[PDB]
DNA sequence: ATTGGCACGAAA
DNA sequence: TTTCGTGCCAATTTC
């Protein structure tokens, strides 16, 4: 219901098809936060 | 219809496990080709799953046994 | 001023060091005396604090009735009563050097007034006066159960009533010494220190004084067993409530005021501090008629007690004097114990909710809470 | 209102990660529960504390 | 420091720097700005500093000095354990956020 | 405003 | 000299 762009469009398609299931994914604001922290000269990353 | 889930909770023993079992059965009845084990009376698959659990016809062990049996039948009849 | 009993039941005394006076009654000479009303079923119903040097009409265990005054004491006077009966002789007490002579204009009954080091002469700074109890033969009378001679020191601003050569007895006063809401809960959970914290005793044993007017007064505690004499630096203007040469226990009240939770944790343990915090919070909440279970306050206190300090490395890799997680210390010590080795030794630390939430092992949560720049 | 909100936010932050993750730890420690009595009135009986 | 009596972190001034130049010449090096700080950070050895600080901590007795040495040793060990370098705290390249 | 931690200076 | 008092500065305050 929020900033996860691909799941937004997957959920609508599933609901129209009568399948009430979701594939969550990653929010966009977390990626924005990672980029903003990297712009300060700090190396922050996801591992594994 | 449903107003309370107390009987299903006592059948399963947990609300957190009841939600998962009912979701599994409801998804079987909704997206899969399964048929309800109780007479559906203008009900949705979630309420049907809750009513099936309330009568002791559905639990985790039964679902696992049914899945194993279906997979074995599919693998045997594939050839 | 006096204790007024409400119901009928047996009377119980806890932590009592009392002596029989000349009149036959009982006078309590213990600081931590507690009076309880235990009925036939053995359940405590009323609890009161009996101050040092108080008069009891009824003894320990005697039956009492409702609406009966069992205890009575002077709230504005601090007795310096003795335990044995005999004549009083001054020692190291000289007029014009340590004391003064002030006679009442109207009443006419007064004696020498003991002065403090801030008022007496310099030569009196190295002199420690005392009053000694002697018999008709001049020998020192020993207090029963003890071997030390019975002489009592006198602090400053002490007003003597009986002159030299006057017979006294047990329980006689030689001298008189003159004296909520949401923010409360917030300060309780933040573990703030009060403005004038109550001073406790770090170590048990005999107590004594040190160098006077050394910027601040000095206190020395020498335990019964061979141990280092502790040093306390009580700043003046604070009313000390312990005489010289008195036995004290660790974690006991020396000065008066609110008691800091950190001191309670350091000197009494974890159950004491958790019950103190629970009692204070529930006292605040019960005034408004709010009912909350103790489970929630207990889990909050548990989350406050999440850090430990290593006092020596031992066979572990924890550097001495570092702050670490209590669970990590427990895991490491239980891993080393199974190998037959020796674990580390630690002391629990108490942190406020704001400080405890910033010391977590996850930097994402700490940066989410507040002070993002410092955490990052 | 603002002070209450700040207090509850701090309380949530300090204890958010505590979850029931077991059934028994085998410990023998505990707290001694006695009735809450102040002065001459019993503020809280033992039944509601245990 | 050079051959003279100048320390490795002594603060000078314009007049003092000119006097040092006219007296000692090129035997010593003095700088200002972040270049000087980067040179100071780059020329220090973490292991030797840790050992010297540990020895000085275990040599004498005090209360505040003990806490200060503990803090400094903690920071030095934190730098040693990770792959970070002290001179990386001086920026030579600046990241730019996506448009 | 309030509170806590750090530098600076003055006490024994 | 070492320890303690005192001024400076940062971080906090609902939805």
């Amino acid at each position: 219901k929020s900033d996860d762009v691909n799941g937004r469009t997957k959920m609508y398609k599933n609901i129209v098809d009568g399948n009430h299931q979701m594939e969550p994914g990653m929010p966009e604001s977390f990626n924005v936060l990672l980029k903003e922290i990297r712009s300060l000269g700090i190396n922050i990353e996801l591992e594994d | 219809a449903r107003v309370t889930v107390q009987d299903a909770v006592e059948k399963i023993g947990n609300r957190f496990d009841l939600v998962l079992v009912a979701a599994r059965r409801a998804r079987q009845m909704q997206v899969g080709g399964k048929d309800p084990l109780v007479p559906e009376e203008n009900d949705k698959t979630t309420v049907i799953a809750l009513r099936e659990i309330e009568e002791g016809l559905i639990n985790n062990q039964i679902l696992d046994v049914r899945e194993r049996q279906e997979q074995q039948e599919q693998e045997a009849a594939e050839l | 001023s006096s204790i007024q009993v409400k119901n009928k039941g047996s009377i119980k005394l806890s932590n009592v060091k009392s002596v029989v006076n000349s009149s036959g009654k009982l006078v309590i000479t213990s600081r931590n005396t507690e009076l309880k009303l235990i009925d036939e079923f053995g359940r405590t119903k009323e609890s009161y604090k009996v101050p040092y040097g108080a008069v009891l009409a009824k003894g320990d265990g005697e039956q009492v009735a409702g609406g009966e005054t069992v205890a009575n004491w002077d709230p504005h006077t601090m007795p310096v009563i003795t335990e044995v009966s005999g004549f009083v002789r001054f020692t190291d007490m000289i007029d014009g050097q340590t004391i003064t002579r002030q006679t009442d204009e109207l009443t006419g009954l007064s004696s020498l007034v003991v002065l403090d080091s801030a008022e007496r002469t310099a030569g009196g700074k190295d002199l420690r006066p005392a009053l000694k109890i002697v018999d008709a033969q001049g020998n020192d009378v020993l207090i029963p159960g003890t071997d030390m001679p019975a002489q009592y020191f006198l602090p400053g601003k002490a007003i003597v009533q009986l002159e030299d050569g006057v017979q006294i007895s047990s329980g006689d006063t030689l001298a008189r010494i003159p004296q909520g809401g949401l923010p409360r809960v917030a300060d309780l959970f933040e573990a703030r220190r009060p403005k004038e914290p109550a001073i406790l005793a770090e170590i048990s044993g005999i107590v004594s004084f040190g160098k006077e007017t050394k910027g601040k007064r000095r206190l020395v505690i020498t335990p019964v067993d061979g141990s280092d004499p502790y040093e306390e630096m009580i700043p003046k203007w604070r009313q000390l409530n312990v005489f010289e040469g008195e036995r004290v226990e660790r974690g006991d009240v020396i000065s008066d005021g609110p008691e800091a939770p950190h001191d309670i944790l350091r000197l009494r343990g974890v159950h004491a501090v958790t019950r103190y915090i629970v009692n204070e919070v529930q006292d605040v909440y019960r005034l408004q008629g709010v009912k909350i279970n103790d489970k929630h306050i207990e889990v909050i206190v548990r989350q406050m007690l999440r850090k430990a300090t290593i006092v020596n490395a031992g066979s572990s890799d924890f550097l001495e004097g570092e702050q670490v997680e209590y669970s990590r210390v427990k895991i490491a010590n239980r891993e080393l114990e199974a190998n037959g080795k020796v674990g580390a030794t630690y002391s629990r630390d108490l942190l406020g909710i704001t400080k405890a939430s910033l010391a977590t092992e996850s930097f994402i949560s700490a940066a989410s809470f507040q002070e993002t720049t410092r955490v990052l | 209102t603002a002070n209450s909100g700040y207090l509850t936010r701090r309380l949530v932050d300090v204890a958010q990660d505590l979850v029931v993750t077991e059934d028994d730890c085998g410990t023998h420690e505990g707290i001694m529960m006695t009735p809450v009595i102040e002065g001459g009135d019993v503020k809280e009986p033992l039944r509601d504390r245990v | 420091g050079g051959m003279t009596n100048l320390e490795r972190q002594q603060i000078l001034t314009e007049e003092q720097y000119l006097d040092a130049l006219e007296e000692f010449g090129d035997e010593f090096d003095a700088k200002m700005g972040a270049e000087a700080i980067q040179a100071l950070l780059k020329s220090m050895d973490l292991e030797q500093e840790c050992e010297q600080l540990r020895e000085e901590l275990n040599e004498t007795n005090s209360e505040t000095k003990r806490k200060k040495l503990t803090k400094r040793i903690k920071l030095l060990e934190a730098f040693v354990q990770s792959g970070n370098k002290p001179e990386w705290m001086i920026l030579t390249v600046l990241p730019v956020l996506p448009p």
